[PDB]
């Protein structure tokens, strides 16, 4: 019902207090834009006029630039009838964006830490961060770093995709899912993993999405020249050495990869392409061998049963 | 009353005005001299003895300062017009003590906030710097240069270690915290060359990730290795 600002043009580098302690007044004003200025001075916050927004208090939504008298129509519920002015989410995803194109060893390393943080504690960003091609931006850092870059990057991927905006911006993104296909064929077992489980979560989340995982495992086995889906078999094969844990995470996503999908005809397109590479051969070997797991077993014959 | 003791009275109104004006605006520059030796525990006490100090100054001055807003609501009409003059003086005099002991109070708040994150800063580094040690000394032999046995034995513990990594890592979220606002709390107190709290957060967090990407390296390192004895 008062007004206060908050210092937010790091988002490296966010206070969490905001100030002043004991807010100063100011109660009605009805377009916005040229109303700013005045609290703006009123507060003489050390925020850049230009980029600045208002945001309500205890609701968090971002006001439009438009009527106070609109805004009210959309949203304060009934307390008004007996305020933080801070940086737009535009200008503080810009600041992200920047520091991860232009920064570099020790930096890159510590900001790609904290994406993790900075999207779980303010989770209006990822929609504005997918805006800005923040996935090109993860994606083309990550195809070129080593697996400890590449984990960081992946933990503030599954971040956004704990939220429906950003599980949305991937479903857009073809790159993505592309990077995680290629990132199932990395030397480190932590990569993989993560990987592997984020594409479960994305095969998880909706059903329509089965065909644009199997269309992206075309894509990449079509530029790089190997065969379609060579990277999941060869988790499968344990060339690495034993691992049930990462064969059950392998087998179940392809499971349910072939449980959502109407196209018996598509779906036999890719079986074959699959036991061309060994699949029943690894499937048999692994059913026979009581080491196996319960878990792993239960779902290759799973498998076994759609055939 | 009397035109002579109506201006001696309006007189004394002027007098203890100035005299009361001077000595508040002599605490205020001692607040703005007072400053921060360094952002430690026994420096940021040290700034709050001082202000404390100031602050029981101020306090003398509180009666002083209400006689004389005594003097100013009860002074002669004149028809000049000159009591309202002085009058508008005294009020300022009134307010500009109220605004120093308003100063003095938020800089003994920003004080006591800064101990506070003082405190949760040197107990969240404790933690993670023992944990950090603990693993950081263990040996660490070649995966390769080991026994099928003693393999096993090691990755044990660094699954064990792993999970104590993974516990921590909110009070990683947390020291970081603690550092973006002692930064935020302590530029209001003193200009520091170099951000203040900042080599700290990147530091302890160069050091965790260090520690915690040497280990995942290793705990591969011994599975590969395993995989060699059948």
């Amino acid at each position: 019902v008062r007004v206060q600002y908050l210092e937010d043009t790091d988002p490296f580098a966010c206070a969490n207090f905001p100030e002043p302690r004991r807010a100063p007044t100011c109660s009605l004003d009805l377009p916005l834009g040229a109303q700013i200025p005045a609290v703006h001075r009123l507060l003489g916050a050390p925020l850049k006029l230009e980029d600045c927004a208002l945001q309500v208090s205890p609701s968090g939504y971002y006001l439009d630039t438009e009527l106070s008298l609109e805004e009210q129509r959309e949203m304060f519920y009934e307390e008004i009838s007996k305020l933080i002015l801070r940086t737009q989410l535009s200008v503080r995803v810009n600041a992200i964006l920047e520091k991860l194109y232009s920064s570099s060893g020790p930096e890159l390393r510590r900001s790609l830490f904290s994406l993790k943080q900075i999207f779980q504690e303010d989770k209006d960003l990822v929609p504005e961060f997918v805006h800005s091609e923040g996935l090109s931006c993860l994606i083309r850092v990550g195809a070129a770093a080593d697996h400890n870059y590449q984990s960081y990057i992946l933990r503030a991927l599954g971040q956004l995709m704990l939220f429906v905006d950003g599980m949305l911006g991937v479903v857009a993104h073809s790159d993505t899912i592309q990077w995680l296909y290629t990132l199932c064929a990395s030397l480190s077992r932590l990569v993989v993993k993560t990987a592997l489980k984020l594409l479960l979560v994305f095969v998880e989340y909706s059903e329509n999405n089965a065909p644009l995982f199997i269309r992206a495992v075309n894509s990449v086995a079509s530029t790089t020249g190997a065969p379609p889906w060579a990277n999941l078999v060869s988790i499968l094969e344990e060339k690495n050495g034993a691992d049930p844990e990462l064969l059950v995470y392998t087998v179940t996503l392809i499971n349910k990869t072939l449980a959502a999908l109407p196209d018996q005809d598509s779906f036999y397109d890719v079986t074959d392409a699959l036991e061309q590479q060994g699949m029943e051969a690894l499937v048999q070997r692994h059913l026979g061998t009581a080491g196996t797991d319960v878990d792993l077993r239960t779902q290759l014959v799973l498998y076994e049963n759609a055939l | 009353p009397g035109s002579e003791d109506e201006n001696k009275l309006l007189e004394a109104c002027i007098f203890k005005n100035n005299e009361l004006l001077k000595n508040i605006q002599d605490v205020q520059s001692q607040i703005s001299k007072i400053g921060l030796k360094d952002p430690t525990v026994p420096a940021v006490k040290h700034r709050k003895k001082s202000l404390i100090r100031l602050d029981k100054v101020l306090d003398e001055y509180e009666e002083e300062k209400r006689h004389l807003q005594e003097m100013a609501n009860s002074l002669p009409h004149f028809k000049d017009g000159r009591e309202k003059t002085v009058n508008q003086q005294c009020q300022n005099t009134v307010v500009l003590w109220e605004n120093t002991k308003a100063l003095v109070t938020e800089c003994l708040e920003q004080c006591g906030r800064v101990l506070e994150l003082l405190k949760q800063y040197q107990n969240f580094k404790s933690i993670l710097t023992t944990l950090i040690q603990k693993e950081e000394s263990v040996i660490s032999l070649q995966a390769s240069y080991m026994g099928k046995e003693n393999l096993k034995k090691r990755i044990a513990e660094i699954e064990i270690v792993k999970e104590e990594f993974n516990e921590h890592l909110e009070v990683v979220d947390k020291i970081n915290q603690v550092c973006k606002n002692l930064q935020f709390y302590l530029n209001k107190m003193k200009t520091f060359e170099e951000p203040p709290f900042e080599k700290e957060a990147n530091i302890i967090v160069d050091r965790w990730l260090d520690i915690n990407e040497k280990t995942e390296d290793y705990y591969e390192n011994l599975g590969r290795a395993l995989a060699l004895w059948d």
